[PDB]
């Protein structure tokens, strides 16, 4: 795999499906690239392979370690995955308040899933109003092509708007924000 | 007997914190509670913010009642209900529009603007926060003097400017000089701008080389002027185009007047 | 086209009709001139063609991009085009107060349509009563042979005067010379 | 109760801020509200502007009532309704024409001109603004004197001037010298004039070289005169066109005198 | 055209008719003389041609510019034309009070039409009594051969006489005045 | 400490300076560090885009 294709597959959540479609012929290459070169895309892929035990044996601790290393280097999907693992209690002990920072960082980097999940957590009182602004900002200038996700984003935006004054809302809609 | 936060006549004080042609700020410290801040800024339109800043932030979003209560030393006077606001969790209380001017007006009449609400930090009991009108009139006069001296334009109004040059010499027209002076005032008082694009053009009178040289000359003169205004060199990006890229018909003197122009674009990122 | 010919065609709002009449032979010429040398008149023409799909495939986003490219150059017609698009909601979201700053520059450049539309928007309460003086000045110094436009400018002048102290109207009517 | 803005007798003061043959400005500071400014300008017509300048700008356009209220120290006198104005949003209140002179007259009688309207900044409640007549008489006399000493022409009346020369000599005619004196007075009293354009040109009677020499000598004399008024040399522009560009039919005695002329064009920075 | 003949045609208001009678064969010469030599008679002629669009295309701004240049050099007919354009609202926004100075200067130079129009404007309260004297003077020693215009001048003279004291009337009738 | 312990900052297209928001976050980090004496380790991992050459990118 090239790095760019692996990154794009990671963002679409089809890296595991692709590796299965290859009948797991590149497993040795993935292991070598992740463990030795420390390529964040390959680190995330190897961590997901170890964690959920596809082809390779199921080693939850080591898989989470390599996912955390991909996050260390800063792969937004890795941060989002760790955040949703903490928020939903998948392979880890459920701690939404611990999930919040990971999701916040992934959202700040540009991960739409992280943005939606963070807004949902905040609307359940699992954070502080001192986030709403940023979260609202991140939900404001976000472009999606899925009508279902678009409706969900609009609903979350209105839910956040019902909780901040006009001063803060004005400041949020009037800031430089990208990704 | 509930909780009532008000400054006693010996404790009340009003201060002008920010007094500049870009912002006016009047602060009333409410003892044991926080501050009440009136902020006005340079803009094309009338604007006033009232912010009730609390030492202990708001615990829950609550409905707040704004009333014009008479002080104790005014027997025989009834209280006027002003409005109902909503104070939000962990955000400073905000009043804006005509209601903030109404608070200032009720203070100018010797009355106490009182916000009543249920405090989360207080076992959800009703508390009052009043602004004292003692020693207010002098500072209200200073605040209104500051408001009268505010620039009548904001950054959005000077962001993109097309200036014109005279037919003879390298000097800007009267209107162009006036607009440059406005830009100079705002920049002098703000200096936050992070992109200053100065693209100069000329008419079709001179040759390509002479027009390019003249355009670059005037561009660098403007760049030196903007540096003298205090902006760093890195933010300024000047570019001369000479006779190239006309916008009007060079066959008429009106077209040549339109073509001897300079485009100054100012960009900043709030984040 | 030379450029002065193209500019004159643009000012009469007949450039697209001209390109249509010429049987779409100027297509690549226009594209090359717009995106290679960045001639503002050719930039505006290309942006218009991309916007309405004249002799080319329609591309609203790039069309507006090239219209903006022409406006920032100084073209009186691109600035009025951007202001009118923002005010009418054509090809973009409707926004009068965003329109006004564009219309102001085109009006100061000499564009009669920008002056008229700026007056119409100001009389509709889409600007502070600090743009009235400039709008009245621009309308007052306007010259036209179309009796319809003349009457329109006069009526808009009267409407603007019905909101001004008449110490501002006198200030708008003053000049720096006998002429 | 209501909000009444007026200067008490201990606070009332009138000032003559601008006292020049080109403008007169009488200012009355209304405490806690702002200023009341009467302005008269050099012009051919009777003109006075009254501006109620407010520290806090006008919130909304409101119908205003102008009354001539008697002061407290005048019992038994009723109030006279003067007129109804309109104060506009984000603009100073303006009264002009005969009503401004009437305000000055009501102040001369010892009364208080009162503007009453509903203030947007004051929860849409009715407020009064009065002009005090205390310490008004002396400043009204000074204002009348300055109005007496106003130029009877404005910048529009002299910005373009055409002067004529005598048949024999380098001197202007009598009327042309009078107009040049008017121009010199306006220039010497106005500091905002930046540009002077002089275009001398003569009749066809002399030779082309002789015509050019006469025109250039006349232009240089006028340039020296304009320098004498105090303008820097970088502002004055002078050109001699000789016997070219005739505006009248050369050959007729009147036509040649017409063409023997100078154009003087002023330009200000208002 | 010679300069003198063109001036006389301008004073009679037949320059445009003459140019039409020539079937517009000298248009290039007119353009060259006006734009390059800056001959006031040709500047006025070219401005009238551009403004009203006879033979040449209708360019109102440029035509008024060249008329204003003819006035700059001091052609009395140009000043009178600009004055009556302002007073009647022809091609410009109607401002009689702005028309007054132009008409006054043209009248002071000797233009009978300017004198009659200025007296008519003053009698409609569009100026100041500080003009009547001069205007009356200019109407007093003015010789016309048209009986209709003579009657009109006498009527305007009486109208002005009904508004000044005997002192000022005596001073007006007793002054050096020409053209 | 949970909100700032991991931070990712961005650089401008041309120059060696951080963006505005990245400088703001760096100021937040500096405040927390200057007021907290218990912070022992700082790990910094700069890396750039592919536009420049490999040696240039490393430099």
């Amino acid at each position: 795999y090239t790095e760019a294709e692996l990154i794009k597959l990671i963002e679409q959540n089809k890296h595991l499906q692709r590796v299965r479609a290859d009948n797991c012929q590149l497993v040795e290459d993935i292991v070598a690239r992740a463990t030795r070169i420390n390529l964040p895309a390959y680190e995330f892929l190897y961590g997901d392979m170890l964690a959920w035990g596809v082809c390779v044996e199921q080693d939850v601790e080591l898989g989470l370690y390599y996912i955390e290393n991909a996050a260390h280097q800063g792969l937004p999907a890795a941060l989002e995955q760790i955040g949703r693992y903490y928020s939903r209690g998948t392979l880890v002990q459920q701690d939404k308040e611990r999930a919040i920072p990971y999701l916040r960082e992934a959202a700040s980097m540009g991960n739409l899933n992280a943005r939606i999940h963070l807004a949902e957590l905040l609307l359940r009182d699992y954070g502080s109003p001192l986030d709403y602004e940023d979260a609202y900002r991140w939900l404001y200038n976000s472009v999606t092509a899925d009508k279902r996700q678009h409706k969900r984003i609009t609903v979350l935006r209105n839910g956040l708007e019902q909780r901040m004054p006009q001063n803060v809302i004005a400041r949020a809609k009037r800031r430089d924000t990208f990704w | 007997m509930g909780k009532r936060y008000v400054a006693t006549p010996q404790q009340s004080q009003w201060e002008m914190v920010v007094n500049t042609p870009l912002e006016c700020q009047l602060v009333h410290p409410i003892p044991s509670f926080g501050d009440a801040v009136f902020s006005s800024r340079a803009n094309k339109k009338i604007n006033l913010d009232f912010e009730l800043k609390m030492r202990r932030p708001m615990g829950e979003t609550r409905n707040v009642s704004l009333i014009s209560m008479p002080p104790p030393w005014r027997p025989g006077e009834h209280a006027d209900r002003i409005t109902n606001l909503k104070f939000f969790k962990q955000f400073d209380g905000y009043v804006g529009g005509q209601t903030a001017w109404g608070i200032l007006s009720e203070l100018e009449k010797g009355r106490y603007p009182t916000f009543s609400y249920q405090d989360w930090q207080s076992r959800d009991q009703r508390i009052e926060v009043a602004l004292s009108s003692v020693l207010f009139q002098n500072k209200y006069n200073a605040f209104s003097d500051c408001i009268s001296n505010l620039l009548k334009y904001s950054f959005e109004d000077i962001a993109f400017t097309i200036l014109h040059y005279e037919r003879q010499g390298d000097q800007l027209t009267k209107a162009s000089k006036k607009r440059l002076s406005q830009i100079a005032d705002y920049i002098r008082h703000n200096q936050d701008i992070d992109l200053v694009l100065v693209a100069t053009y000329t008419d079709s009178t001179d040759g390509k080389s002479a027009s390019q040289s003249l355009s670059e000359r005037r561009a660098e003169s403007l760049r030196d002027y903007f540096q003298s205004l205090g902006l760093p060199e890195d933010r300024i990006q000047v570019q001369g185009y000479g006779k190239r890229r006309p916008i009007a018909d060079n066959g008429s003197p009106i077209g040549k007047d339109k073509n001897r122009r300079v485009v100054i674009s100012l960009g900043r990122t709030q984040v």
